[PDB]
């Protein structure tokens, strides 16, 4: 894990 | 033997040792990776040249410290490169006038990983340089240490390859959308490269990942990465082929993934780590 | 492997300024220093200076600092040696050399710089014959004198090489910036006058 | 500066021998001293660095050792490839310096010069010039002395001496001499002959 990815989402 | 930093801070002499803060600009090269070039940011001179012709040497025992203490490499010094940490006293640099000249030193690192890097934070220690001073005249010899601190946050690569960004944030549009992820890989020498996905999966195929939202979490929905329609499960390698100085986009896309029946609105989050492996 | 390819020989008038190049390859050009060394025609080695091909810091020998100058092109991994206000003494061979662990661990082929005022010239040639007699009636010595050419080299051969193996081609020498040379052969005392023993000489840049 | 020095300029060795070349430094150096070999073709190479280290690719019969102001290089068993010139250089304190060099010869049975002399040709005397040539071939040892005499008197101007490199098969020395002359002077004297050692 030398690169870390942040996923931001939402449900409506 | 007076000295000062890049920011004008005179490095004290009068105590046995000193603390030095410098700007780090790591860059990956073939065979070696640069850490810090003190030619830019340490300047020393001789305030009374008529009375003395100082010398300076990098006595043995100089080594990486702080978070780098386990690493090894070379040191550019006064016209040649030697192994680092120093197993022997280097040749002598000469200072014989009031005019400033750089301290001709630069620290390198022998790659020990694929991609990879250790995060330096401002105010941390980088390396401990044991120095020895002498002179033509006064049969008088000294030693003093310079602790090398970084005054800017950086990441020091430990592999032959670098990536566009270490931390990436992608904002999914509302269900059921997807987005492209801006990641790229370049290497200083033609190399093969692969990668596998690390994270807390949620499914029996280990292809989907669980929600991590800490506020009004949505339920039943997880992230699932894909490249050109290929579902990339966790703990599996996908090869980039032969990678050179031309950066290669990983081809990853971020999606929603329906887990475990009914769904409820709310936030969604998942943190994913990408590891690279030589091939 | 590591190799340092330099440019070919130069030939400049006094007062000119020349630029030698050294195309490095086979290693990370920026991670090592580069040195320049002068081997004068006394064959003694002399040190000019070094340049770091990462930040272009240079240190020059106190003997040449006002005359030499080092520069680098990072993109092409090429270093350059520049020498200005030439004179007679600047005739020498110049090497670009890597450095590691206090040693110049790889050198270039060398580049010959000639600082000459004279101009291209085919020479005059004279034959040599024993004179008195065959003073030693077992083996006799013949030779040809080549005088006044420019530039080097001249190539002397006898009977298209038939009477080699007794040939002593002496190295050329300079007289008033015009090269003089000689070559000597010795032949069995049954072959000459019995055969047409006359020398053959050739000169590039004149097609003679 | 640091005035490096090599004990002898030429080493009359012989094949199979174990030759040693030593140089001295005008002041101490922390074992930062290197050995270079230059072939007759002119190419230079690094043999040994930091006083005892064999460069990656050099022959495994070269050795070095020493302490500040006293160093030496040794070849265990001469090969014909090892006929060259050898330099040592200090890398302790800028400016880096080299020694005088030492040329590696082969020893052989001695021989006398085969002296000769040729008069100027008809052509040369037609163009005002004149050149008397002296060939001294396959003499041994290296160090020879040559002379020019006209009508008993000696002359030491207008003479160019040329030396060949030591032969590769016979391994003897050869030499040449030329006394350029003009019509106004070639015919103002009577007798010439070349003298040697």
């Amino acid at each position: 894990a030398d690169v870390t990815i942040t996923v931001n989402g939402k449900v409506v | 033997f007076a000295c000062k930093t890049a920011n004008g801070t005179a490095i004290p002499i009068g105590g046995g040792s000193a603390n030095v803060y410098v700007n780090l600009a790591p860059v990956v090269n073939v065979g070696q990776n640069l850490v810090v070039d003190l030619s830019t940011q340490i300047f020393c001179h001789n305030d009374y040249p008529e009375t003395i012709t100082d010398y300076v040497t990098l006595q043995r025992g100089s080594a990486y410290g702080g978070v780098l203490s386990n690493f090894s490499g070379t040191v550019k010094y006064s016209g040649s490169s030697y192994p680092f940490p120093t197993t022997s006293e280097t040749p002598r640099v000469v200072y014989n006038s009031r005019t400033d000249k750089p301290w001709p030193v630069a620290l390198y690192l022998t790659p020990v990983s694929s991609a990879g890097g250790v995060a330096i934070k401002a105010g941390s220690l980088i390396a401990v340089l044991i120095l020895r001073q002498t002179n033509n005249y006064n049969s008088d010899d000294f030693q003093f240490v310079w602790n090398i601190y970084a005054n800017n946050d950086v990441v020091v690569p430990t592999g032959g390859c670098d990536v566009s960004a270490r931390d990436v944030t992608v904002t999914l549009p509302d269900y059921p959308g997807s987005v492209p992820i801006p990641l790229t890989v370049y290497c200083a020498k033609s190399q093969n490269l692969g990668y596998y996905l690390s994270g807390t999966t949620a499914d029996a195929g280990n292809s989907i990942f669980t929600n991590t939202a800490s506020f009004s979490p949505a339920q039943g929905v997880g992230v699932q990465l894909t490249r050109n329609g290929t579902i990339i499960p966790a703990n599996n390698t996908v090869s980039l082929g032969a990678v050179g100085t031309s950066a290669v986009s990983l081809g990853l896309t971020a999606n929603y993934a329906r887990t475990g029946g009914q769904v409820t609105a709310g936030n969604v989050q998942s943190i994913i780590g990408v590891t690279f492996v030589y091939q | 492997e590591i190799q340092l390819q330099q440019s070919g020989p130069e030939r400049m008038k006094p007062g000119a300024s020349v630029k030698i190049s050294c195309k490095a390859s086979g290693y990370s050009f920026t991670t090592y220093y580069i040195h320049w060394v002068k081997q004068s025609h006394g064959r003694s080695l002399e040190w000019i200076g070094y340049i770091d091909p990462f930040n272009d810091d240079t240190n020059y020998n106190q003997k040449f600092k006002g005359k030499a100058t080092l520069t680098v092109d990072k993109s092409s991994s090429t270093a350059y040696m520049h020498l200005s206000s030439l004179t007679s003494e600047d005739s020498a061979v110049y090497y670009c050399a890597r450095s590691y662990y206090g040693s110049l661990d790889y050198w270039g082929q060398g580049t010959t710089l000639t600082v000459s005022s004279a101009k291209t010239t085919p020479p005059s040639v004279y034959p040599l014959a024993p004179g008195s007699a065959a003073q030693t009636n077992s083996m006799v010595t013949l030779g040809c004198l080549v005088k006044g050419y420019f530039p080097e080299p001249v190539t002397v051969t006898w009977n298209s090489g038939s009477l080699s193996s007794g040939v002593h081609t002496f190295p050329a020498v300079l007289q008033s910036d015009l090269y003089t040379l000689s070559s000597s052969v010795t032949v069995p005392s049954s072959t000459w006058p019995s055969e047409t023993v006359t020398c053959n000489v050739a000169h590039p840049a004149s097609s003679t | 500066d640091i005035q490096m020095t090599q004990t002898t300029s030429s080493l009359s060795a012989s094949l199979g021998d174990r030759v040693t070349i030593s140089c001295r430094a005008s002041q101490g150096v922390n074992n930062y001293l290197n050995w270079y070999q230059q072939k007759p073709d002119g190419s230079v190479k690094l043999l040994i660095y930091y006083t005892s280290n064999l460069h990656s690719g050099a022959p495994s019969r070269f050795s070095g050792s020493g302490s500040g102001t006293d160093y030496s290089l040794t070849i265990s068993n001469l090969e014909q490839e090892d006929i060259a010139t050898y330099f040592c250089q200090q890398a302790n304190m800028v400016p880096w310096t080299f020694g005088g060099g030492t040329k590696l010869e082969i020893k052989r049975a001695d021989a006398a010069p085969t002296v000769s002399i040729f008069p100027p040709s008809s052509e040369q005397l037609t163009s005002g010039g004149a050149s008397v040539v002296c060939f001294l071939n396959n003499f041994y040892p290296k160090d020879i002395n040559v002379k020019w005499k006209i009508d008993g008197s000696e002359r030491q101007n207008g003479v160019l001496n040329s030396w060949t490199d030591q032969d590769s098969k016979d391994s003897t020395y050869s030499m040449s001499s030329t006394l350029t002359l003009t019509k106004d002077e070639y015919e103002r004297h009577n007798s010439y002959t070349c003298e040697a050692r």
